[PDB]
């Protein structure tokens, strides 16, 4: 069966490949492909493999304690749930946190963005650019001079450093005991770094994972813990106290607040010197052996909420400015309002739920979460030993969230195209991503090849951010603005609080005698991969309804009532395999979404 | 010749994982590369699809009775086992397999030793702990959501450095982490004592840093080493930056009563 959608020529009469489980991700999918004579995928389908049903679960509950619910719907993005659904609940009951519950949030927010971001790319993405056996034949002096010229201000760069990663490394695999690295796809021809490059990755890789321990440690200061630190309907509960009476007598003191300095200075450090330069060579090095795939829905349609308003409450001020972008036309973003019951719905056609009208999309606020699993006819395979899905019929746990009907993707790359297109409208807060991205294009058109003695390009963003590089990219720079952000909030809170400010939480309507008997509210969050959105209903004190709908719901969607494609599925389409039997590719593309699969079906 | 792991992951959050990455002491590089070998996990391995399924099977044959099975999330019974699929099957088919030759089974977190949240009520999937599943193996409880990353990484020192389990206590929760509960050694012990609380959030109590009992703490029924170790390489926990203890080292946590309910019966406790 063949059909056309949104461009794509879907064809499912090639030969079938499935990767189940699809590894390094949060949580767990499936994906199939058919691949032409060519070994060119002509058909992708996503399959998100778990539910655990947090909607149903929190029916009947207290919206005050919501927030910890919906926290453990991912402990990779670990808490942002929690601050969508505060948002939600004070949404709906009117409540308006004080300023410095706001700041204090957002830098929460921002350390998740980070370590996320980090995280993802070294540990998840990296070994699909990267042949770590190939590492182990780099020459360390020349991996010196190579991390010279991919990041001078890097101190970490002598050759006896590299060979002393090298050894152990040597030392690891000589073992037998290969470990993450066994059965690993090492030696195929879709490797294209030379082995300096590959072990100076490797050493990154190394690096990160000591470092990013540290970065957290703003949560646990501000929240206790992390994974999933605490989060407070009306504000923050981490009390202000400066006074010698509050040495450390108070959660938050002048201490701690330096404490807190002194980890977003580091984290600024990594941004600039260690991660964003490997994403810039790495793409460079991939551009020129060709691999500009995977640009699935990012060349037509981006969407999210926009976030972090330097104005708390204004909108029109946000740094990261949302929307929608729908053909390709970045000369018209559409504003995107989450209250709008024509916007933001979700079908479950090809999804294993059901609804009185499965024709139709609904709004999060008339959201309905029941499951109904059942397989296609024409599945290969039982209903408990799946050979071949059917994606004729319904295939996933994740929903279909669509946009006035339309497919989007969203995620870092979508808004870094919102933010430049903003930039280009007269947007004054897009200021700082706009330079990010020409800075970037000069990075890996001229200044990375003529310092690797490789030829110029002259890709323009429009030609080299709709791409797995590009998804790449926007992610690693979305951290350091993220890093620069809130370093400029920490400003604004100690100078808030010095100034006599020290409220912390609004408890005026904590208790819910005060509270309306019906009420409806919305929370949205610029999470680490796209657009999140909490939709609550409340009724007699109790949550009557709640919705979410998460970004790896957006982007591993399944098909539509329409038949459109989700994120992913274009994605992998129109993308060469050297070996169809080895995932190279797949992988590669599907990472550059960051996947979190536990989100996209809480 | 370092203990292999085979990390599995069921109906879960991750959160787990996640932990176990932030611990100093040791470090999870050092645990990876020098102690363990982490053989299957789904978050960090190189392999997918058919290379990855290779390695169990692999790994079970070359040290059959001498790995250990670590387990982060929990395996759903309803929905024909279908709410988590690996393979194109039910997780709990591949829980049974791997379970069989283990040497031991790691419970981490509260998933994987209670239901945690999927098991709230009405418990949609039937989401059930493995020791409910797995009844004929050697298993430790690591509760909590997440657990202490230290709590984590000892546990796995302790059964390297011996080759044995640590002693439980009779939840099967090891003694050398959850002996003490959080009002134990909570540093607010003397404000509760004298009677001194917060009444609402960010009054004049809270700022001086009183007890939470009256804020929903469930400190005093709650086992865990979150007051002493405390989190993030010791450098705060829940109580020390504000918010009382939710309970989440403790079976059935979500289904207590709201989070701001006080205890009934303080004297208990004193
Ligand atoms: N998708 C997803 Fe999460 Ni584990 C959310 N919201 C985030 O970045
Ligand atoms: S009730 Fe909670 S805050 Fe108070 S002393 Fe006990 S553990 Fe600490
Ligand atoms: S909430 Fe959990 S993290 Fe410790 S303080 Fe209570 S057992
Ligand atoms: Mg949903």
């Amino acid at each position: 069966s063949a059909y056309a959608t949104q461009g794509f020529n879907l064809d499912d009469r090639g030969r079938r490949i499935v990767v189940d489980p699809v590894t390094r991700i949060e949580g767990h999918m499936r994906c199939e492909v058919n691949v032409d004579a060519n070994n060119v995928i002509r058909n992708a389908v996503s399959t998100g493999t778990m539910w655990r049903g947090l909607e149903v679960i929190l029916k009947g509950r207290d919206p005050r304690d919501a927030w910890a619910f919906v926290e453990r719907i991912c402990g990779v993005c670990t808490g942002c749930h929690a601050l969508a659904s505060v948002r939600a609940v004070e949404n709906a009951l009117d409540i308006r946190i004080p300023k410095n519950a706001h700041l204090i949030r957002e830098i929460m927010a921002k350390t998740l963005q980070v370590h996320d971001h980090a995280v993802h790319f070294y540990h998840l993405h990296a070994l699909d650019w990267v042949d770590v056996m190939s590492a182990l034949k780099a020459d360390p002096k020349r991996t010196s001079e190579l991390q010279q010229l991919v990041s001078p201000a890097h101190p970490l760069s002598s050759a006896g450093y590299f060979r002393d990663i090298q050894n152990r490394l040597k030392r690891f695999v000589e073992s037998g005991q290969l470990g993450p690295f066994m059965n690993g796809y090492w030696g195929s021809k879709a490797y294209v770094l030379p082995p300096e490059a590959n072990l100076m990755a490797v050493t990154h890789y190394l690096e990160a994972l000591d470092l990013q321990k540290e970065w957290v440690k703003i949560h646990t200061i501000f929240g206790g813990k992390n994974p999933h630190p605490n989060y407070l309907v009306g504000g923050v509960p981490c009390a202000i106290n400066l006074d010698g009476i509050g040495a450390a007598s108070a959660p938050v003191n002048m201490e701690r607040l330096s404490f807190v300095k002194a980890r977003i200075d580091e984290i600024i450090e990594f941004n600039k010197n260690v991660y964003v330069p490997d994403v810039l060579a790495i793409g460079t090095l991939y551009k020129q052996a060709g691999w500009l795939y995977g640009g699935g829905l990012a060349a037509t349609n981006v969407l999210d909420y926009g976030e972090y308003p330097n104005v708390a409450y204004n909108k029109s001020t946000d740094q990261l400015p949302g929307g929608a972008i729908l053909n390709g036309n970045w000369d018209e973003v559409f504003p995107v309002d989450p209250r709008d019951s024509q916007q933001v719905q979700e079908f479950v056609s090809h999804s294993w739920y059901k609804y009185a009208d499965e024709s139709v999309g609904l709004h999060p606020w008339d959201g309905v979460t029941e499951p109904n699993y059942v397989l296609g006819a024409n599945t290969k395979g039982t209903r408990t030993r799946i050979e071949q899905i059917d994606e004729s019929a319904k295939y996933s746990w994740i929903k279909s969230p669509r946009w006035r009907g339309h497919a989007m993707e969203v995620g870092p790359l979508s808004r870094y195209i919102l933010a430049y297109a903003h930039a280009r409208s007269g947007n004054k807060y897009a200021e700082r991503p706009k330079e990010q991205l020409e800075y970037s294009a000069q990075m890996i058109n001229s200044a990375i090849p003529k310092a690797l003695g490789l030829p110029e390009t002259q890709y323009t963003l429009k030609q080299l951010l709709p791409s797995t590089i590009g998804r790449t990219l926007a992610r690693a720079l979305e951290s350091q603005y993220c890093g620069e952000m809130m370093h400029s909030d920490w400003h604004d809170l100690v100078a808030n609080i010095r100034a006599g400010d020290t409220a912390t939480a609004n408890v005026d309507k904590w208790d819910p005698a005060t509270w309306p008997l019906q009420a409806k509210g919305v929370g949205t969050v610029a999470a680490p991969r796209g657009a999140l959105g909490h939709w609550i209903r409340i009724k007699d004190g109790r949550i009557e309804n709640y919705q979410c709908v998460v970004p790896t719901t957006w982007n591993g969607s399944p098909r539509d009532y329409k038949g459109q494609i989700g994120a992913f599925e274009a994605s992998l389409m129109n993308t060469p395999m050297v070996n169809p039997e080895q995932p190279v590719e797949i992988l590669r593309t599907l990472h550059s979404f960051d996947p979190c699969l536990a989100c996209s079906t809480h | 010749p370092r203990t292999p792991v085979l990390w599995l992951h069921g109906l879960e959050c991750t959160c787990c994982s996640e932990s176990f990455i932030r611990s100093a002491h040791p470090l999870a590089k050092d645990v990876v590369l020098s102690m363990i070998s982490l053989d299957y996990d789904d978050t960090l391995m190189a392999a997918a699809g058919h290379q990855a399924e290779a390695i169990l099977e692999e790994i079970m044959t070359k040290y059959k009775g001498n790995y250990i099975l670590a387990v982060e999330g929990n395996p759903p019974l309803n929905q024909d086992g279908m709410s988590c699929i690996i393979g194109g099957r039910p997780f709990i088919e591949q829980l049974k397999y791997v379970a069989k030759d283990a040497k031991a089974i790691i419970s981490w977190g509260s998933c994987a030793s209670w239901g945690c949240v999927q098991a709230a009520k009405p418990n949609p999937t039937q989401a059930t702990p493995v020791h409910k599943v797995i009844t004929d193996k050697p298993i430790i409880k690591v509760p909590g959501c997440p657990p202490i990353a230290e709590v984590m990484t000892g546990v796995i020192t302790y059964m390297l450095t011996f080759d044995r389990i640590p002693e439980l206590d009779r939840q099967g929760r090891p003694k050398m982490f959850y002996s003490q509960r959080i009002h134990d050694k909570c540093y607010r012990r003397p404000h509760f004592d004298a009677g001194q609380f917060v009444e609402e959030w960010d009054d004049e109590s809270a700022r001086k840093g009183f007890c939470l009992y009256k804020m929903g703490c469930k400190g005093p029924t709650t086992y865990n080493a979150c007051s002493t170790t405390r989190w993030n390489e010791g450098t705060s926990f829940p109580i020390q930056s504000g918010h009382g203890c939710i309970g989440c080292s403790e079976d059935g946590f979500w289904d207590k009563g709201s989070f701001y309910d006080r205890l009934t019966g303080i004297s208990q406790f004193g």
